[PDB]
């Protein structure tokens, strides 16, 4: 059971110690939660990162510029 | 002001109640089940409020940025927008509203989760769905974000409450000195009182009273000889000793019972909260609300969302 | 109309195959069962327990022990059932107070999407609401939320009024936007630009109130007909 | 009430709207004018 004891692998978090997890500071999705805005996720191994909320849209504003559609998609979405 | 989360909490059965004691814990075993369903209700409160925070707070599937300039001079959103020069992100606002909760410590056998979503991460969005009610109106809740600017989106929601254009632009500088005025006053108004936040300090409030209501029941003999499991176990007799554990488990597991089923009330009570702020979130901020008295007193225009150590307040 | 049609019908045939595409699909009434047997199991499995007795078999504990002193014993299977008992049915009230929320709710969006359209936003789905279909499931209701999302949207330059003659002019319903050499008047939510004076336009005030304003030509169709009189 | 162009909005071109029908729409313009030739 000890197996998955190494001590070079383990990863510390703010929500309690990781053991075989890989640590990478990039940015991702929220796949598998741990705490404290930490997810773990697969890449070959597991890797557990800090939590990103989406991308980045910098909306260009002016105070004489607007935006219209000028096309209409129609979706259905269940519930 | 609407509570949306309490903390999350989970205790381990037999380390609270048997004391890691061997033999009084493999008699517990005679019990049944009880151990893993409090387990199993106590995880899926902390999942609920998880879930509700996710819920009432990742609303939009984008972030979004205020632009660099403030070319809307006209209302002034300084107040509302997350303050650059402090260490924390939070607003000004936001950060009064940190300061103004006060009082959940570890135990024998008691934990707290943290939740998946921290204050900063919070802040964050509060900021992005700000950003995406000031920059792209009402419409980025809707589909692709639309820039348009704020004095045209104010004369769209003036229009939207049966008073036509005219309004708004012939009186922009009376409406926009209004608009900041009153966006000063309600931080004045807000720390002028500390029990103007009461909801959530209640809230915060009586889950410790409950919590340490929990924890000062071992003093508790519940009728046995003594409160400590180790008295019993080096003095008395197997023969008796036994009984009086019994006795002492019953005690105790009933007390822990009633906790449980306590705070299941409490969770159901706080998701009918955090449900009923997503669906105010949903209609006031993401859009215009035609829906009298469900937005504040008067006819509604904007709201601007802010977090809370606990829960969200709204700036209708 | 050809093309509304169209995505309408590639719209709803693909719902069968996300519903289809994984069983994490439909887990909220999954779990509204699952919940429910698991708690039956365990109320069941709780019955073979000691509960601190000599034995958890009622025959066993009246033959091994006299009625005096088996008393003791079956009060102690009985107050252990009914605490489990109590507990059990403590749990399906809560539960059951949890599914008529719910239920409520449901019933809430039948009465508004389904009989009617709705002005809530987010309230049917993401985007625009247009017409609602519901579908019955084993132990709830699923809804179909026929949305309008705009897309493709492009950027013009707009302006709150136009100057004409010393006379502001505001949209009747719309804004003012520019290519940038002309300047139409459009519905709010879908490009399609128009002349100005025709109908789309009310006057009020002059150009000195508002703040920024731009000059263009007002030209009323109704002045070319009086010169065909002339 | 009687069709006139005051009463409903024009745009666009007969052919792609699917359903139509031949009809008059009255204008009030054309008697008010006329009595001032
Ligand atoms: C608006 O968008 C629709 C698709 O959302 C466009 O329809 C597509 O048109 C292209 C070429 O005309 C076809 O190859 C596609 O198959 C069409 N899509 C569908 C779903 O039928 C439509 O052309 C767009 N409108 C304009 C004016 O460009
Ligand atoms: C918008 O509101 C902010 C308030 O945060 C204004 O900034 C203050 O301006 C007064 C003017 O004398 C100063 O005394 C304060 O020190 C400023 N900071 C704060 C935190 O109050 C700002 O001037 C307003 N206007 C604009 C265009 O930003
Ligand atoms: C902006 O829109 C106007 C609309 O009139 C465009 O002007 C038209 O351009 C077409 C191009 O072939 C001509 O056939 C029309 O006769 C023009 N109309 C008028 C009234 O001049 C103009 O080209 C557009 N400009 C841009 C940059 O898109
Ligand atoms: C939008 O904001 C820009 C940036 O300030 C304004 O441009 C300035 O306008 C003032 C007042 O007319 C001029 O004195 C400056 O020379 C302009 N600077 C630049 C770089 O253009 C612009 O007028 C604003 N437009 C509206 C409609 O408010
Ligand atoms: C829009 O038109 C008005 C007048 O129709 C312009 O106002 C004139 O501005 C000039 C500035 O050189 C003055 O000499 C005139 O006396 C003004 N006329 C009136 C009646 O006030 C205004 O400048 C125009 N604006 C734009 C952007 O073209
Ligand atoms: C409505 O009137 C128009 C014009 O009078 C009709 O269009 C023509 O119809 C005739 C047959 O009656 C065809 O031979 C012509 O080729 C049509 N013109 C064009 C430009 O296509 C139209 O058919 C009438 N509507 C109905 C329902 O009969
Ligand atoms: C990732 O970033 C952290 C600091 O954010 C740094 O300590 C670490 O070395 C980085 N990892 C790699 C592989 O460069
Ligand atoms: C429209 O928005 C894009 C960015 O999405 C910007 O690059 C472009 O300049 C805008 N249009 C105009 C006319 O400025
Ligand atoms: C209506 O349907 C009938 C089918 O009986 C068809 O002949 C007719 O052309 C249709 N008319 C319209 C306007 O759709």
């Amino acid at each position: 059971w000890r197996v998955y004891s190494t001590g070079s692998n383990v990863f510390q978090t703010r929500a309690g110690c990781l053991i075989g997890a890989e640590h990478v500071n990039n940015s991702y999705e929220c796949d598998i939660p741990i705490g404290a805005g930490i997810c773990a996720s697969y890449q070959q191994s597991i890797i557990a990162y800090t939590m990103s909320l989406g991308a980045e849209n910098s909306v260009a504003y002016s105070n004489n510029s607007i935006a219209i559609p000028t096309n209409f998609t129609i979706s259905v979405t269940t519930e | 002001i609407l509570p949306v989360s309490m903390t999350k909490t989970s205790v381990d059965c037999t380390m609270y109640i048997c004391g890691d004691s061997t033999e009084c814990s493999n008699l517990l075993l005679q019990y049944g089940s009880f151990c893993t369903q409090l387990n199993r209700a106590l995880t899926g409160i902390a999942v609920e409020q998880d879930k509700n925070t996710q819920e009432v707070f990742a609303q939009v599937k984008q972030i979004y940025k205020t632009p660099p300039i403030k070319d809307f001079g006209g209302f002034n959103f300084s107040q509302i927008l997350p303050d650059p020069s402090k260490p924390s992100k939070r607003s000004p606002i936001e950060d009064l509203l940190f300061n103004k909760v006060t009082l959940a410590q570890k135990f024998n056998g008691l934990t707290v989760l943290p939740p998946l979503l921290t204050d900063e991460m919070i802040a964050q969005y509060t900021s992005a769905l700000l950003a995406g009610t000031i920059t792209s109106g009402w419409t980025f809740g809707a589909g692709p974000a639309l820039q348009i600017p704020f004095p045209m989106q104010m004369a769209y929601r003036f229009n939207g409450i049966g008073v036509t254009q005219n309004v708004l632009y012939e009186n922009q500088k009376l409406i926009a000195n209004q608009f900041n005025s009153a966006i000063g006053k309600i931080q004045d108004s807000l720390s002028s009182t500390p029990s103007a936040l009461g909801k959530l300090q209640d809230v915060v409030n009586q889950n410790a009273q409950a919590l340490n209501t929990l924890v000062k029941q071992l003093s508790s003999n519940f009728g046995a000889i003594s409160s400590v499991l180790n008295d019993i176990l080096s003095r008395l007799d197997p023969p008796e000793a036994e009984v009086q554990i019994d006795r002492l488990i019953t005690g105790r597991l009933q007390s822990l019972q009633t906790y449980v089923t306590q705070q299941l009330i409490r969770a159901a009570e706080i998701r009918a909260s955090a449900n009923l702020a997503a669906t105010k979130m949903s209609e006031c901020v993401l859009g215009q609300s035609k829906r009298v008295d469900f937005c504040g007193k008067g006819y509604h225009l904007m709201s601007f969302p802010q977090s809370a150590p606990h829960g969200v307040v709204f700036l209708h | 109309q050809k093309l509304i049609a169209n995505q309408f019908n590639s719209a709803i045939g693909k719902i069968q195959d996300s519903l289809s595409s994984t069983p994490s699909a439909l887990g909220k009434l999954q779990d509204v069962v699952n919940q429910n047997a698991q708690a039956l199991n365990t109320l069941v499995k709780q019955l073979s327990s000691n509960f601190g007795a000599i034995s958890s078999v009622l025959n066993d504990i009246l033959s091994r022990l006299d009625p005096p002193e088996a008393e003791v014993q079956i009060d102690r299977l009985i107050t252990g059932r009914l605490q489990s008992l109590q507990t059990y049915v403590t749990q399906q009230l809560i539960r059951a107070a949890e599914i008529r929320a719910s239920a409520n709710l449901a019933a809430t969006k039948m009465s508004e999407c389904v009989l009617g359209q709705s002005k809530r936003v987010d309230f049917c789905g993401k985007g625009y609401h247009l017409m609602s279909f519901p579908q019955s499931a084993p132990h709830g209701v699923v809804f179909l939320h026929v949305t309008y999302v705009p897309a493709q949207e492009k950027n013009f330059t707009t302006a709150p009024a136009i100057c004409h003659d010393g006379k502001a002019h505001f949209p009747r319903e719309g804004v003012f936007v520019s290519n940038g050499t002309h300047w139409f008047v459009t519905q709010r939510n879908f490009y399609e630009p128009q002349i100005i004076t025709t109908d789309n336009t009310f006057v009020s005030g002059n150009c000195d109130v508002v703040i920024g304003i731009v000059n263009n030509t007002v030209y009323d169709p109704l002045q070319p007909e009086l010169d065909s009189f002339k």
